[PDB]
């Protein structure tokens, strides 16, 4: 299919008129983000040569 | 196409995997690079037909309706001012897709603020919104309000010389 | 930066090779379309909200703060005063309480 970018929301917008909101949600939410990698060392002459 | 060149390249090893599985992360690492920067809303919103911004004039950067391509002037213009194996891939978002995820945030930012950015896109109109802005930096409400012609004029000029400065700069 | 939503706090943990971050975010819900104006009109004088927004239910006008809906009566300490009615496009006429009124009144 032909991906749907997202939800049509067409705001009514307006020149006099606001939105207030009535009430909050305290949402938390996970990010993930990768520090170090494993540490690995190679012997240049052992792996080349044994 | 040659049998006998592939045979004596294996020889070599994984060397051929190691530069496709190169080559396809970073493929993939450009589509990831266009959802991070443009894909952003999951709500494509649109502005409304009545375009009363308060003397706002928004017509450069929103897109065009006589366009095919659906892309404001100053997109297009920056569209039209830039110019054995191989393979290009097509990217994963379209050009007309991009410019719809660009016309979805100006949307929101117009007719809602920074609040589509933060949650649920909150409707206020625009010159309150540009008061909110002018508080931000530190400049009273009555300042924005009391200039409000002068400062949507001055909005609409530098949104004009833009334009002028991009079609007439190499 | 540091979720989605207005951020609140984070929380740090540890993991292999990396950091989960638990972002506590406040995100507005519930919203109520209210009519609006830029400026309150009284005495020939032009009121701004000092730190919220004039709101109207429909009949009366209150300022309320901007992320939540919190309607107080309008008075002389939530607003400022810049200049007459003439010049701000959206000036509505209401009335502004004053505190001091009853006072000097009893
Ligand atoms: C504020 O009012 C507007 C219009 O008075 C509301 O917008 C309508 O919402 C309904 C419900 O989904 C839609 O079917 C209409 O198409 C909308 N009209 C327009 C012009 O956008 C809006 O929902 C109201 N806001 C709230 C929070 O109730
Ligand atoms: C704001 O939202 C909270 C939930 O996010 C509402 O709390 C709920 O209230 C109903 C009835 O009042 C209860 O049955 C639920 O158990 C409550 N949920 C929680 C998590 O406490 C709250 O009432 C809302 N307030 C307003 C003013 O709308
Ligand atoms: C907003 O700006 C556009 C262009 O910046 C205005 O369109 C111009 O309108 C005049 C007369 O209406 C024409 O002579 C010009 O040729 C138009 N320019 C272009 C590029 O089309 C538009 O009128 C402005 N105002 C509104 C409300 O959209
Ligand atoms: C807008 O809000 C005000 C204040 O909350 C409302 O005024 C009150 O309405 C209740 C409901 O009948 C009355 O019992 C009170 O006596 C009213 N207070 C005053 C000071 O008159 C007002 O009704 C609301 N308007 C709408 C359209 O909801
Ligand atoms: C808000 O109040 C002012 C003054 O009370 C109104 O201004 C008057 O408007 C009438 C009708 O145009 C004129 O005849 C008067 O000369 C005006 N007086 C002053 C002092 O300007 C204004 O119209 C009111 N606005 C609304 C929306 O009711
Ligand atoms: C808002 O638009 C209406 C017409 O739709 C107009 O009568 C009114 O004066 C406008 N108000 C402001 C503050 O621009």
């Amino acid at each position: 299919y032909t991906m749907s970018l997202g939800a049509e929301n067409s705001v009514a917008y307006s020149n006099n008129s606001i939105a207030i909101p009535i009430n909050f949600t305290i949402s938390v939410t996970t990010e993930i983000l990768p520090v170090s990698m494993t540490k690995t060392s190679v012997d240049c002459t052992m792996y080349i040569c044994g | 196409d040659s049998t006998e060149c592939s045979n004596l390249l294996l020889q070599y090893g994984s060397f051929c995997t190691q530069l496709n599985r190169a080559l396809t992360g970073i493929a993939v690492e450009q589509d990831k690079n266009t959802q991070e920067v443009f894909a952003q809303v999951k709500q494509i919103y649109k502005t409304p037909p009545i375009k009363d911004f308060g003397g706002f004039n928004f017509s450069q950067i929103l897109p065009d309706p006589s366009k095919p391509s659906k892309r404001s002037p100053i997109e297009d213009l920056l569209f039209n001012k830039v110019t054995n194996g191989l393979t290009v891939l097509p990217p994963l978002l379209t050009d007309e897709m991009i410019a719809q995820y660009t016309s979805a945030l100006l949307a929101g930012t117009i007719t809602s603020g920074w609040t589509f950015g933060a949650g649920p896109a909150l409707q206020i109109p625009f010159p309150m919104q540009m008061a909110y802005r002018f508080n931000g930096i530190g400049v009273t409400q009555n300042v924005l309000y009391e200039n409000q012609k002068l400062i949507a004029n001055q909005f609409n000029s530098a949104i004009g010389k833009i334009q002028d400065s991009l079609s007439s700069t190499p | 930066f540091c979720g989605k939503g207005y951020h609140l706090m984070s929380f740090p943990q540890s993991a292999p090779h990396g950091v989960v971050f638990l972002h506590v975010t406040y995100v507005p819900a519930q919203e109520k379309n209210f009519t609006t104006a830029p400026a309150i009109c009284h005495d020939g004088k032009a009121h701004f909200p000092r730190e919220g927004v004039f709101v109207s239910n429909g009949t009366h006008w209150f300022v309320t703060q901007r992320n939540f809906y919190e309607p107080q009566i309008i008075t002389t300490h939530n607003t400022f005063v810049s200049g007459n009615c003439d010049v701000v496009i959206g000036i509505v006429n209401n009335t502004v309480y004053d505190p001091l009124q009853p006072e000097l009144d009893s």
